[PDB]
């Protein structure tokens, strides 16, 4: 016997419900991938044998968000053209792993200061049987997570 | 000249002054004007963007005799932005309507009841008074007639010029200058002393270490001295109460300036729904602001963790009553840098 | 302490107080430098300080780079230098711009001496533009703006 | 123009044209002094700005009556309308004097189009908006029909047939330059001389070429007018620019969502500064601000109604019900002369719970499980009797729960 | 505070408020002199460190009854507990003497 | 219940439905792809720890359609034939996702001075049950989305 309630405190928890926020606005997105967080390795080596290692540099974070083609919805590309020379407005992006309602938030991914670098349109070929999407890729420059 | 007919080019001579402006956004004055002037009479406030746009308006050469004119001069040569000019009557009413204002400055008129009214926690505040006019009594009660208010501050003693009449420059007008200044160049939270006065401004009277020890706490005077290399400079960061807490105006105005940065970040919040979803948001938008600030060196602290926290939830921060009622409440607590002000030099053969 | 791309700049030559449109893209432009050149002097019992002792200012050269294409007002003046007739000043105001096309630096060179013109190799097997390389020698330099 | 020639022409203009978009949740109905193209009093929908300049005359003077003549604001108003996220809208113009006749008629006009969710007055006139309002009778309002009013005071409330189903915003807002008719698009009646009939002069062009004494008469009238609108700044009435808010709102975000925290558009001031303590009065008593932030600009900043309870406080709340009873409504339509036996009964919960649990997926109810969120009921014993079966009745009962929305939020600041 | 205005409120204070945690094996009762905010004795559930401070008047002087005034731990030993993590709680306040009424029904309560 | 003229408004587009108009003239296709944006990044590293990205300059725009080999049909390869040294005739291309029935137009993907690279011609082997497929190459300066 294990009640629902021991299994929202021990079981672990799937991906497919998510709620993706950018900026101050919810969008739906499809999929959301790519949040990693990776450091360099400093290795000093000496004649009598020692070896010292320490972590290096944090590296950028690059964001990849798939989402469905919407009539009269163009947002995303918006974004991506407003770029004049190199100033793009920067918008915080927040994703949580969701209640199955949508009414309760179980873990958040915070990403800080996220432009776009590129923009792929859906490939229009007349022998498929799919949706339209479109992909934007996102540099960031931190990652945090905070457990509701 | 001003009419212009054929194309070409056109020659005058003028005596127009021409001054430079900065942008700060921490520190937007509002300036007390007295009733009599005529360019005020009749509208509830003015926007000032520049000297040329004060010139303009003014339709008249610069004036010495006038208050305002110089107060302004001061101003704008220091480095301060654009500004708002209200009666000094009409101060309790005209200040909520303006959202931008931060700093309530006295441009040598009589603030005290303005001062004592908005100048309140949560207001977002912070007022600047004027010094006495006369020499410092040495029994220490040349500041008696000052309310202990953490929201405001005094500087002494009045400043004048090259071009300089029977009036004196209001030291308030010049310290706006520098809280403009500095906060463009340095921040917020960094003390506006020890720097600079820009012009040909020196203060009326000399300030000597002995009579500045009896007004350094309780209800301090801020003073501008002259010392032997570095020209003029403004001496003195302590607010109107001596408590462990603003005790510093650096202290009390990043304070304000968090309180306001923090409150147009979650804006975006109300008349949402009042669960926890919109919690969460709020949690995110509130902790990536904190981490920003800490990040340009605004709070003390080698990790985060040290320097700030955010709490927002279910029995942390609301009850049930609390959700009903429509209240969501979240609490922020930030550790301040407070600086170095006593210099001892020990010296042994 | 945003800093500015390199990849946005104008350069603007003025015949006799008269600027020139035609003159204003280039593929490349050198850096511009100034040197206050010194020579180390040493005492009789100092052995463990240095002494610098000031001299005369060296700028640099300006070096330009286009590709072929319709006669224009500075290059009437090279060609008529470079054929052997009497020698021109020219002014030349650089400028480095943002997104709004509003100079943020900008340097001012006086009484620029056209001095080397050469073109690229006509070569059968490249994919290349063929390019102009002009070198010019300037009297002072001197910098106005917001930024350097 | 007049083509002739196949091709391309080329036209020299300053015509002004808007995007338009659609909705069905929120369709208003305005009631003022237009100038119809036609003269035949009836409501006429209008499904863009560039449909209403094709059947009305669009102008800031009312169609004059030999002289007198009047000053509108319906015109810019209901530009305002459209460059907030409007849709297509239904129009009442009102012609000659205000006959109590017109007034008792209102809520049976309304009736007849079958699509008004939304009355509107765009009139700046307060006496005239107060005969309006009064004329909405507490039937047409509990039918399901919502009412935006432009609240003329900052310290009473407007009062009204239904108090929950009415919102009153303040102040009204400034406007940059009203929109200026030509003399030919000036309606003029009521001329007539010896040799010229009463339908012989239909504009103000007509009038001048005909008699240029009365012509005069009248541009001295709209002159005046023109000089006192601009002493006093272009004040247009706010509820014009709510109406399109409502559309955009549910058309984003949904019903559900307040229609509150959003940015206005082609406004340039508005006609009275507000501040926090002013709008603390005002909120307790029912009346919606409209305030200008300097990180934000001019939004509405409020989301009552006029009836203060815990069940119809807010205006999404009340807006989203006045949706699902029509939506309901519409469905149970199918079913108005069925048989009444259980087999139909059947039928129609089915009908209620499919659409109430679209309704609960979109996010509209409380609840993380359609049993928390609505209920349906119908019964032989349970909500009707026998001798309301033999009497040809129907009975179902339906309950909901909504989300109220966050008003206050209160920042804690600690030293440590 | 008392909210009239839609918007944004600041405040300035000092409470504290610690972070709550949940259990089923291990729920303890405190029993103590206790100031309850409400006359009505009887053993009341405190689900956190702000729920406590809602019920109940936190300090260390017990309440006074006329004078006579005692020194009391219950206040800081709950937000002793509440720091180590515990869990939602019970409290057993005691009230003026102690007499052996109470004593007895302690095992009922 | 779902009406149709909720699913034109709310339900995403597939993508086997389009038309491709080239230049002046309309050209059945069967596979359209590549309608990509790229953006490179420009970095900068301080002492004290600053780390400032910004977008770069956007890349060109490379474009693939496919089609079929019909009856007397070399428009494709005329277009890539005319290219002299440097000088080839430029055309726009837009590709808009249609409605079922062909009068009715959901999307438009607009693309700016596209000219041919390369010119695939269909492998003939024997032992296929295929159609001869032609593929052509294009590079462009600029890709837009316009929604209708």
């Amino acid at each position: 016997a294990i009640t629902p309630e021991q299994i929202a405190v021990e079981y672990p928890i799937p991906t497919y419900r998510f709620v993706v926020s950018v900026g101050d606005e919810q969008i739906p997105f499809n999929n959301v991938s790519g949040l990693d967080v990776h450091y360099d390795v400093i290795e000093y080596k000496d004649g009598i044998g020692n070896y010292y290692k320490m972590p290096g540099q944090r590296q950028s974070i690059n964001i990849t968000l798939r989402k469905g083609v919407f009539p009269g919805d163009t947002k995303l590309f918006d974004w991506i053209n407003s770029i004049q020379l190199n100033q793009v407005e920067k918008k915080d992006i927040a994703i949580s792993l969701t209640n199955e309602a949508g009414t309760e938030i179980l873990m958040t991914w915070n990403v800080a200061n996220a432009f776009p670098t590129s923009f792929t349109s859906p490939s229009f070929d007349a022998t498929s049987n799919e949706i339209a999407v479109q992909e934007i890729a996102l540099t960031a420059d931190r990652v945090t997570i905070q457990a509701a | 000249t001003t009419i212009t007919t054929y194309p070409g080019v056109y020659i005058e001579e003028d005596a127009s002054l021409s001054l430079s402006v900065s942008s700060s956004a921490t520190a937007v004055p509002v300036f007390a004007v007295a009733g009599d002037n005529p360019l005020i009479s009749g509208k509830p406030y003015i926007r000032i963007s520049n000297w040329l746009e004060y010139l303009t308006l003014k339709n008249e050469q610069f004036d010495p005799a006038n208050t305002l004119d110089i107060s302004l001069r001061a101003y704008f040569i220091n480095g301060g932005g654009y500004c708002y000019l209200v009666q000094t009557t009409d101060l309790e009413k005209q200040v909520p309507k303006l959202d931008d204002v931060t700093l309530l400055v006295a441009a040598g008129e009589n603030i005290t009841t303005a001062v004592s009214t908005l100048c309140k926690p949560g207001k977002g505040l912070f007022a600047i008074f004027d010094g006495p006019t006369t020499e410092l009594k040495s029994d220490g009660t040349s500041n008696s007639d000052y309310d202990p208010n953490p929201f405001a501050a005094v500087y002494y003693p009045w400043l004048t010029a090259d071009w300089t009449t029977t009036i004196d420059i209001p030291p308030s007008a010049a310290i706006a200058g520098v809280y403009c200044s500095v906060d463009s160049t340095r921040g917020v939270w960094k003390a506006p002393a020890n720097v600079p006065i820009q012009g040909g401004l020196q203060p009326k009277y000399p300030v000597t270490d002995d009579l500045q020890a009896q007004y350094n706490q309780g209800k301090a005077l801020n003073m501008i001295r002259t010392f032997p290399k570095s020209g003029t400079l403004v001496w003195g960061a302590r607010t109107l109460e001596d408590n462990d807490n603003w005790r510093y105006i650096p202290v009390r105005r990043l304070f304000n300036s968090a309180e306001r940065d923090i409150k147009n970040a979650m804006s975006f919040a109300v008349f949402e729904p009042n669960s926890q979803p919109t919690w969460e948001r709020v949690r995110s938008a509130v902790n990536n602001y904190l981490y920003s600030l800490w990040q340009q060196g605004g709070l003390a602290g080698n990790k985060p963790d040290d320097a700030y926290f955010v709490q927002i939830g279910k029995d942390i921060t609301m009850t049930d009553d609390d959700i009903k009622q429509g209240k969501m409440i979240i609490k922020i607590g930030m550790a301040a840098v407070r600086p170095a002000e006593f210099i001892i030099l020990q010296f042994t053969q | 302490y945003t800093p500015s791309v390199s990849h946005r700049f104008i350069a603007s030559f003025l015949f006799n107080n008269i600027p020139s449109p035609l003159d204003i893209a280039f593929q490349r432009i050198s850096g511009l430098s100034r040197e206050l050149q010194t020579t180390q002097y040493s005492q009789g019992g100092e052995n463990a300080r240095n002494v610098w002792l000031a001299e005369k200012i060296q700028h640099g050269s300006l070096h330009l780079e286009r590709g072929v294409m319709t006669v224009t007002p500075l290059t009437l003046m090279f060609d008529r230098v470079l054929r052997g007739e009497k020698a021109v000043y020219a002014d030349v105001v650089i400028m480095l711009l943002n997104e709004n096309s509003v100079p943020v630096a900008s340097w001012t060179l006086s009484n620029a001496l056209p001095v080397r013109w050469s073109t690229g190799d006509f070569d059968a097997n490249s994919n290349a533009v063929l390019v102009n390389s002009l070198e010019l020698r300037y009297q002072d330099m001197r910098w106005l703006g917001v930024k350097v | 123009t007049i083509p002739t020639y196949p091709g391309v022409y080329i036209e020299e203009d300053a015509s002004l044209n808007l995007s338009v978009n659609q909705g069905n949740t929120a369709i208003p109905v305005f009631i003022g002094l237009f100038s119809p193209k036609n003269t035949n009093s009836q409501v006429t929908r209008v499904n863009s700005w560039l449909d209403f300049t094709n059947l009305f005359n669009a102008g800031c003077i009312a169609p004059i009556t030999i002289v007198i003549v009047n000053y509108t604001t319906s015109s810019d108003a209901l530009k305002l309308y459209f460059q907030n996220g409007g849709g297509p809208c239904y129009i009442l113009p009102q012609l000659d004097r205000l006959t109590q006749g017109f007034l008792d008629s209102i809520p049976e006009l309304i009736k007849q189009a079958l699509e008004i969710t939304l009355i509107v007055c765009p009139e700046w006139d307060s006496g005239y908006q107060s005969k309006i309002y009064n004329s909405l009778t507490s039937s047409l309002l509990n039918a399901g029909y919502f009412l935006i009013a432009d609240n003329q005071d900052k310290n009473t409330a407007l009062i009204t047939e239904v108090a929950s189903q009415t919102a009153t915003y303040y102040p009204a807002v400034k406007v940059s330059q009203l929109i200026q008719a030509e003399d030919s698009q000036i309606a003029v009646s009521g001329y007539e001389d010896a040799k010229t009939k009463s339908d012989e002069v239909k504009n103000l062009a007509q009038l001048k070429e005909k008699n240029p004494t009365v012509y005069q008469q009248a541009v001295q009238k709209i002159q005046a007018i023109q000089d006192e609108i601009a002493a006093n700044g272009n004040i247009i009435p706010v509820s014009a620019v709510m109406a399109g808010i409502y559309c955009a709102t549910d058309a984003s975000r949904g019903v559900w969502k307040a229609p509150a925290n959003i940015v206005l558009s082609g406004i340039s001031d508005v006609a009275e500064r507000l501040t926090d303590d002013e709008q603390g009065e005002m909120n307790s008593k029912g009346i919606n601000a409209i305030r200008y932030f300097s990180h934000k600009g001019f939004v509405v900043w409020g989301a009552r109604t006029l009836q203060n309870d815990d069940n119809w406080r807010y205006i999404p709340v009340r807006r989203l019900f006045n949706a699902a009873e029509r939506d309901i409504k519409q469905a149970m339509q199918s079913v108005v002369f069925e048989p009444n036996s259980q087999p139909t009964w059947e039928r129609v919960k089915s009908a209620i719970d499919n659409y109430l649990y679209s309704l609960w997926q979109q996010g509209a109810l409380a609840g993380n499980k359609p049993q928390e969120a609505y209920f349906v009921q119908i019964g032989k014993d349970v909500t009707m009797s026998d001798d309301d079966i033999k009497q040809g009745k129907m009975i179902v009962k339906v309950g909901m729960a909504a989300v109220r929305p966050a008003e206050f939020i209160i920042l804690q600041f600690s030293q440590q």
